C-alpha cells in the first residue's frame, strides 16, 4: 500500500495509556478528508481523543479528521491525532487499518 | 453558562468543531406573525434541556424581524421581541451550547437588486446595529448569521443561482451586515459571524461567487443543504435512500464545499438540513447517520431543521422533537444523526 | 493539411479555443469487433469533409485497441488496424482539423485497483509506446487522450466517483500513459495530451482528486458531460428543456469546471456530450445552442457524441449525422449547436 | 453601475475600423466567465475578432471571453478584446452594453 | 516584440479627448510592476489619468501602474488605463512605446 | 478638512495610492521626554502647510507614549498629551492629508518574548483603547500604526530578524493591538490599520513570518527601508549613488515586497526612508528620485524620515525641511523625491 | 508553550526500539524550516532516521526537516518523523525539546 | 555503480535530499583551452574516490563547450571531448554519486537579448541534443543543468538582475534547452533537470521572474550563492564571520529561496558557493558549518566551488581539495561543511 499508519505509545500507567497515530500518504493523490478505521483490541476503551473524533461501534473504531487537518498531502504528507485508552494487562495494538477504504501498511 | 465566556482568537474551524452538531428552533421566532403563530408552543427552558441531553451542542435560533420593527430611518425593533430572543438564547447558554441568531424571513425588505441596494443597506445597518447592541456582552458562544437565504423571489428562480447582479448585491449586503455588527464594538468586534451565499446554496455558481467581508478569518460560511432533494424535501420524491450511488452523490456535494472552503481554512456550517417524514423511518435513519459522518469527514457541522411538524405523509414534516411532550417524535432518526456525528470521548 | 505542421508552444487554452467544437466518430473504431460491427458504414473522406463543412473543427476518433493486440510482453497492435486509424485521422488533417485519438473500451484489461496496477501499467506502456511511435510525425493538431472512462466495473458503481483507491490508480495510469508518450521523443515530447478524471466524470469528487502527470502544462483535462442527465440521456426522462432552472443548473455544472481548472490556466475539453432523440427537436435545439454558448463562456470546447443511431424514441440515439447519404439526420440540432459556439468572424 | 465598458477606436480606414474594448469591474465580486452584449449599429459588420468570439443575432451582438481572459477581477480588474469592422455611412458606437446581465456604464 | 500596446481614442470633443491604453504581454514572463514610456506629440497635454499615474517631462511621458494592476500576466495577459488630454491642431497618437525597457508592437 | 470624511470600503491598495507620498514629523512627539526635547521647535499649522504645498499628501505622526502614561492596570495617558497629538493631526487634516499615528519608542515596555507577553498585551490593550477612543470620530484619512519597530533588545540584534519566538510574539501583539482598536467600535472598527514586521524590517525572514491580524483586508503592512544602507544611513558609507548596480539592488529590495505582499493584494507603506547629508546633494537627488519612482512602480508609498537635523557631514542628518524658517534645507532632494512620485494630473 | 512535541514508542525489542516524533504548532506563525533539538537519555544510540536528518554530539541531538516537510503550519499544524535506536536499561524518553529555539511542551 | 539505475518518478525534493551535499570539479572541463589549461592536473578516478570518502554525494561537473564545437548549423561537439566528460562522470557513478553536467562559460555565444534569440536558441538546441543523446542511457543520478549564469555581458552588470528583456530571454532559453533534452526521449524524457535564474542569482528580481519550462515537476532550480559576498568572495573584505548579524543575514538569504521555491514543492540546489582563503581557517570553519546546516534546514543542497586553487591571501582561492596529493588543502573547512550537513545514520 501507499498509505502507512504508525501507531505509537506516548505514555502508559498500567491501567491506561496515551496513543499517538500518524497517517502517512506516499501515493500521488491527496486524501481530502481522511477517515481511519480499525478493530479495537479486546479490553481496550478510548477515554478521550484530540485532533480527531471517533465512533466506536462493536469492535469497530472509526476515526474522523478534525477539519483543519483533513487533507493528507501526497508524496509523503502526514496528519496525526492522539487519544487515551483504558486497558487491562497486555497493551495490544490494532493489526490492520483502513484509510478511506484503502488498506494500510503498519509501520 | 456559556453566555459570557469572552471571545477567543482561535481559527473558525475550531469553533465549528466545538459547535459539533446543531438543532433549529424552526417555525418559531422565524414565524411570520410571532412565536406561536405557526403552531409551535411557546418555547421553554425544558425543551432546550432535552435538545442538549440528546447530544446537540448548537441551537440555531432563526428570527424573523420583519413585522417587529418600525419605519425608516430608525427601523426600531420592538423591545419585547428583542428580549424574548435573548431569553430563548439563554435557555441554550444555560446548557453550555452555542447559539446562532440570524435574520430569517426578511424577503419583504431584503431585496438583492441594484435598485433596492441603498435603502436595504440603510435598513440592514439599523437592524444589525440594534441586534448587536442588545447582545454585546455575550461571548464567542453567540454567533450571528447575517442573513438567511437572500435571493430573487419568483417561482422560476427558486433553485437557481440568481443573476450576477443578485450575487454581487448579496456580497455587498454581507459586508454591510458584518460592518454594522463590528461597529457596535466590544465582543461584537471579535465574535464569529456566519454569512450565506445567495440562497445559502452550495451550488458551484453561488459558492464560487461568495466574497468574504474584509477577508475576515472570523467569518464562517453558511450553507443550507437538504440533500438529496427528492428524498429529503419532495413529498412526491423517492422514500428510499442508501445505494452506493446515493452515498457517492452526497459525498460529492460535500467534497465541493470541502475543496472550495474547508481545506483552505475557511470554516463552514450547514445551518439547515434534514428529511421530511414519508413514513420511511429506516431510510431516514440510514440517510441521517450517513449525512452526519460524511459531512463531519469534510469538517462540516450540520444543523437539523426542526419546524415542529412531524406527521407522516405530509410535506414539510421536518420535525423530530415533540415540544409539547418533551419526547422525540422521531427517536431513531435523531439518534442515528447524533451517532453519525461521533465524539471525542 | 494539419498533418505535419510542427508542434507550437502556446497555452493549452489556446489549443482548446482552436479546437473550437467537435464531433465524435462514435461506435466505429471504438466498436467491439471492428469498424462496421455496430452498424456504421466504413468511414470515408467524404463524411469527414461534411463534418468540417458544418462548422466542426475537431474530430474525436475513439479507438478500442483491445481485440487488436497480441499477448504480453509486447502487446503488439495489428499493423492493419493501426494503419486504418491513421488513414481516418488523415481525412481530418486534410480538412485542417484537430484530431483526438484515445484508448476507448479497454475495460477488460484496464482496471483501476492496486491489485491490477502492475499488469495494467506494463500493457498501458506498450500500447501508448506503439501508438505514439506510429503517430509521432503529426503536429499539434493531433492530440492524444490517455484513456476514456477508467472506472471500477459494476452497474451500481456507474455514476459514482469510485473509491479513493480507484481514483489514486487512475492518476497512476495517467502518469504511466503520459510518460510512455513523452518517452518516444520528437513531436511526442511537446504534443498536447488529454487526461480523464475517473469515469471522465465532472463531479466534485473526481475533479478534486485529479492529479496532472508531472504538472505538465501541455496537459488538457478530459470530461464527459451529458447534462442534464434526465433530458439528455434517459429515455424515460423529461423531453423538455429550457426553463430558468434548466439554464441555471447547466451553468453551475460548467462553473464547477471553470473554477477548478480553467480559471487556473488548466484547459478543459468536454470530449463527449449530447442528447438522445425523444421526438423533441425544438427542446433539443434550445438545449444544444444553450449548452454550446454556456460551455464556451467557461472556456470549454464541447464535442458531440455521434454514434450513428438517430431513431426517434429509442435509448442511445445520439446520432445527428447521416453517414450513408452525407446529410444531417438532425440538421436543426446540429445547426443550433454550431450557432451557439459562435466564431471570430 | 459598478461595471464600465470602454469602446474605443484604435484606427480607421474610411471603409472600416479597428476597435478595442475594455471591460472594467469596479464591484466586489469577480466576474467568472464574462460575456458582453450590445445592439449593433446598422451599416457595421465585424470582420474578425481576437481575444474573444462573438455571435451576431439580428441587431444583437454577443461577445464571449476566450477562456484565459474569462475572469474580470473585482475592485478595478479589467479584461480587453478587439476586432475589425467594415462600415458605411457614419461610424457609430453601440449605445448600450450588458455584461452577464448587468447594465454597464459607458466611459 | 512580445509586448503589444493599444492606444485608442474613446471620445474627442475638438479641444480635448479621452484615451484608453491596453498593454498586452504575449511573452513567457509576467511583467511584475509595469511602467510604460513614450514621447507625446507637442500639441497635447494630459489633464487627468486613472488606473495609473504619470510623470511628464517635456514630451517624455512615463506611466506607472496603480499597484492593484501592477502585474501583466504572461501568455496574453493585459492591463489597461486611461486619461484625458487637451489638444490643439490635429489629434495625433504616439507611435512607439517601451514597457519596462522593452520596445512594444503598436496594434 | 479630511478629518471627518467617514470610512470607505475600498481595497487598502487604493488608500495607499491616495496616501501617495509622505513626510515624517520625526524626533518630535516621538522624542523621549517631550515634543521639543530633541531639538525640534513646537510644531505649527504653518509648518504642515509647507509640507502639503511641497506635494506630500501624508503626514506620519510618530508618537512615543511611554513617559506620558500612568502605571498598571489603567496606564492612563496624559490627556494634555493626547490632545496635543490630536491637534497636530488636525494641522494635516486641514490640508486634506492622510495622517498616520503610531506607538513609537515603546521598547522599555514592549518586549517580544513569551515571558513578557501577558503584561505587554495588557498594556497594549489599555494604550490602544485610549488612543482609539479619542480619535473615534475621525474618518479613513486617519490611519493607526500598531507599533513601530518591535524587536528583541540588544545592539547585536538590531539588524537581525530576531528569533522565531520574537516574530511569533510580534504577530500576537499586532493582533492584540488591532483587536483593541476595533473593539472601540465606530469608525475604529472599519478604519485602515498599518502593522509592522519585526523591526519593521523588509528582510525575507521577517516578511515571510508576518501574520495579518484576522487576515483583515483593511490592514496595511508597515516597512522601514533606508536602502541602500551604506549610502543612505552610514556616515562612514559611500557618498555616491547611481550605478546600474545601485539601481538594480534597490529594485530588488522593492521586488521582494511586491512579490510577497502587493501583487497578492496586500498593500504596503514604507513608513520611513531617506538619506543622510554627506555633502552629496547631487547623489541624494539621484537616489531620492529613483527611490520614489522605483517604489511607486511596485505600488509602494514611501514616507521620508525627517528628524529636523540636516547638518552636512554628521550622522543621522535626515532633515530636509527647515521648521524655524518654513523653507527647505534640502530643496533639491525634496523636489526630486516629489518629482519621482508623479501624479494623476 | 504553543509548540507541543509528542515522543512515542512505535515498537521495542529490549535492546532497540522504534520511535515516532510529532511536532504540533499551536501558535499563529508558521514554522518555516523546522529544526528540533533535545538531549537523548544515556545508553541510547540512533541507528537510522527517516523524514528528517540529524547531527549527534554526545547525547545532544539536532534534527532537521527533510525539505518537503519543512513547514509546520500554524493553528494546529503538525510534521512527524521517526527513527530507530539501540538502548540498554529502561526505555526512557527526553524530558524537553526545543524547536527553532522555542521550548516545547512535552505531550 | 549508479550510472544505469533507471529513472524514478519521485518528487524532485527527494532527489535533492539524496544529492545531499556536493563538490565542484572547478576550473577543469570548464577551463578555456582544455582540462589542464587552468592549472589543474588531469582528473583521475582516485581523486573522485577521495571526494566520495569525505562525505560528498554529488559531483558537479562544469563543462565549457565553446571551444570544442563547430559552427552552424550543427555546432558539432568534438567526440573526444564528449567522451572525456563521460569518463569523468563515471569516476563519480562508480562511487554511487550524483553527477551534474552543465554548459558553463558560454558567454561568447549565449546572449540573453531579443536580437540574438533566434540564433542562440538554434545553437542551444544543437548543443543539448548532442549532450543528451550521448548520455541517454544514464539513469536519474545524472542531472543536466541547462546553463550556468546566463546574463547580459558587462562588468557593470555583473551583480544586477539584468533587464526584463534579459530575464524573459533567459526563460526562453531554459525552455529551449529543456525541450531539446526531452525531445531525445528515453531517460532524457524523465530525468531531473536544473535550470538557473538570470546569473543564477538568488536576488528577488531574478527568482521572482523565473519561469519553470512547461511547469515541469522534474525541474530543479539552480542558484549560486557565495554569501555573504564580502567574507566569502571579496579579497578586500572582512576575514571574520560568526556574529548574530552574520547568521541572521545568511538565514535570510536562504529564507527567500525557501519561501519562493522549496515550501511550494519546487526543489533547489545551490550549485556553487564557498569562501576564499584569507588565512582565516577558524572563521571559514564557522561559516562553512553554519552555511551547511542553515541551507539544509531550508531543504537546500549546497555544492562547494573548488577550482583547485587554495593559496592563502589570494583572490579566487576556493580550492579545498589537493588533487595532486589526494589530500585536503583545507581539511578543517571541508570537515565542518560536511559536519553541518548531518545524515540519516
Ligand atoms: O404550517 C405553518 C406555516 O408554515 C409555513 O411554511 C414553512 C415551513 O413549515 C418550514 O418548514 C419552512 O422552513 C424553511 C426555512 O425557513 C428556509 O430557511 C429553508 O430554506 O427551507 C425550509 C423548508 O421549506 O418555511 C416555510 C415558510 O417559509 C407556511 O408558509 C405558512 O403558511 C404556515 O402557516
Ligand atoms: O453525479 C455525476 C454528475 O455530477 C455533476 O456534478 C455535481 C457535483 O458533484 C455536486 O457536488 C453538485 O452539487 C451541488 C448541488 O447540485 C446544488 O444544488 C447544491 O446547492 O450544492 C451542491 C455542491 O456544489 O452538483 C453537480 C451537478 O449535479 C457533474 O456536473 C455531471 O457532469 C456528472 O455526471
Ligand atoms: O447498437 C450498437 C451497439 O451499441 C452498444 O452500446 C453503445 C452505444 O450505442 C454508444 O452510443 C455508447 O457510447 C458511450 C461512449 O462509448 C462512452 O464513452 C460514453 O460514456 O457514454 C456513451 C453513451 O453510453 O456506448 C455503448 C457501448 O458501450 C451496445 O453495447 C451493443 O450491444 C450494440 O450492438
Ligand atoms: O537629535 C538628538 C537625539 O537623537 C536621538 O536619536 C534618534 C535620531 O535623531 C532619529 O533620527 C532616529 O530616527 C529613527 C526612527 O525613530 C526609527 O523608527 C528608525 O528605525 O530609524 C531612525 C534612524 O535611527 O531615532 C533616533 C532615536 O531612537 C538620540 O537618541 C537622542 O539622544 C538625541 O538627543
Ligand atoms: O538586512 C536588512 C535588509 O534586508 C533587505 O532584504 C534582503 C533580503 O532579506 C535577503 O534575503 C536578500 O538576499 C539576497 C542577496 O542580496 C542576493 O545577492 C543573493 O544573490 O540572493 C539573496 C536572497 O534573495 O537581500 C535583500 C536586500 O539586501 C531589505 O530589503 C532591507 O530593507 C533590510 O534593511
Ligand atoms: O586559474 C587561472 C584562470 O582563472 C580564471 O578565472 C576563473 C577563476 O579561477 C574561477 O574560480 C572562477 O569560477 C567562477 C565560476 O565559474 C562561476 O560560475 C561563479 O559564478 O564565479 C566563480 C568566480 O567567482 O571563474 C573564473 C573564470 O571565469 C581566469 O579567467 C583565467 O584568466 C586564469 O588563467
Amino acid at each position: 500500500s501507499a498509505v502507512e499508519v504508525t501507531y505509537a505509545i506516548t505514555n502508559s500507567w498500567g491501567s491506561g495509556a496515551s496513543v499517538n497515530v500518524t497517517i502517512k500518504n506516499n501515493g500521488t493523490t491527496p486524501i481530502n478528508g481522511w477517515t481511519l478505521k480499525w478493530t479495537m483490541p479486546i479490553n481496550q476503551t478510548i477515554t478521550n481523543m484530540w485532533s480527531a473524533s471517533f465512533v466506536a461501534s462493536g469492535t469497530t473504531l472509526s476515526v474522523t479528521n478534525a477539519g483543519y487537518n483533513g487533507t493528507i498531502a501526497a508524496n509523503g504528507g502526514t496528519q496525526s491525532f492522539g487519544f487515551n485508552i483504558n486497558y487491562s494487562g497486555v497493551l495490544s495494538k490494532p493489526t490492520g487499518f483502513t484509510v478511506n477504504g484503502t488498506e494500510c501498511t503498519v509501520k | 453558562s456559556t453566555a459570557f465566556t469572552g471571545v477567543r482568537d482561535v481559527p473558525a474551524q475550531q469553533i465549528v468543531n466545538e459547535m459539533k452538531v446543531g438543532w433549529n428552533l424552526g417555525n418559531t421566532m422565524d414565524a411570520i406573525g410571532g412565536e406561536t403563530n405557526w403552531g409551535n408552543p411557546m418555547t421553554t427552558h425544558a425543551m432546550i434541556n432535552k435538545i442538549k441531553e440528546a447530544g446537540f451542542n448548537t441551537l440555531r435560533l432563526p428570527v424573523t424581524w420583519d413585522g417587529h420593527m418600525g419605519a425608516a430611518p430608525e427601523y426600531t425593533i420592538d423591545q419585547t421581541w428583542m428580549k424574548r430572543v435573548e431569553e430563548i438564547a439563554n435557555y441554550a447558554f444555560d446548557n453550555d451550547m452555542y447559539v446562532i441568531i440570524n435574520l430569517h424571513h426578511e424577503n419583504e425588505w431584503l431585496k438583492p437588486f441594484y435598485a433596492n441596494e441603498a435603502q436595504v443597506k440603510a435598513q440592514l445597518t439599523k437592524v444589525w446595529t440594534q441586534i448587536a447592541n442588545n447582545f454585546k456582552k455575550y461571548g464567542d458562544h453567540l454567533i450571528f448569521e447575517t442573513m438567511n437565504e437572500p435571493r430573487p423571489v419568483g417561482a422560476s428562480l427558486q433553485w437557481t443561482g440568481g443573476s450576477y447582479e443578485n450575487r454581487e448585491v448579496v456580497n455587498r449586503y454581507n459586508l454591510t451586515a458584518v460592518n454594522a455588527i463590528r461597529a457596535t464594538g466590544g465582543n461584537n468586534a471579535t465574535r464569529y459571524i456566519m454569512v450565506p451565499t445567495l440562497a445559502a446554496s452550495a451550488m458551484s455558481t453561488t459558492i464560487n461567487d461568495l466574497v468574504i467581508p474584509n477577508n475576515d478569518s472570523k467569518v464562517i460560511v453558511s450553507l443550507h443543504m437538504y440533500s438529496p432533494y427528492f428524498f429529503a424535501m419532495d413529498i412526491n420524491g423517492t422514500s428510499s435512500w442508501g445505494s452506493d450511488y446515493d452515498k457517492s452523490s452526497l459525498d460529492s456535494e460535500f467534497d465541493a464545499v470541502y475543496n472550495k472552503f474547508v481545506k483552505n481554512g475557511r470554516a463552514v456550517v450547514i445551518g439547515e438540513m434534514g428529511s421530511i417524514n414519508k413514513n420511511n423511518t429506516a431510510a431516514r435513519v440510514t440517510h441521517a447517520e450517513y449525512y452526519a459522518k460524511s459531512a463531519k469527514a469534510r469538517g462540516l457541522t450540520p444543523i437539523w431543521w426542526d419546524n415542529g411538524y412531524s406527521v407522516a405523509g405530509k410535506a414539510e414534516t421536518f420535525g423530530i422533537f415533540n415540544r409539547s411532550n418533551l419526547t422525540w417524535d422521531a427517536p431513531e432518526v435523531m439518534k442515528a444523526f447524533i451517532k453519525g456525528i461521533g465524539g471525542s470521548s
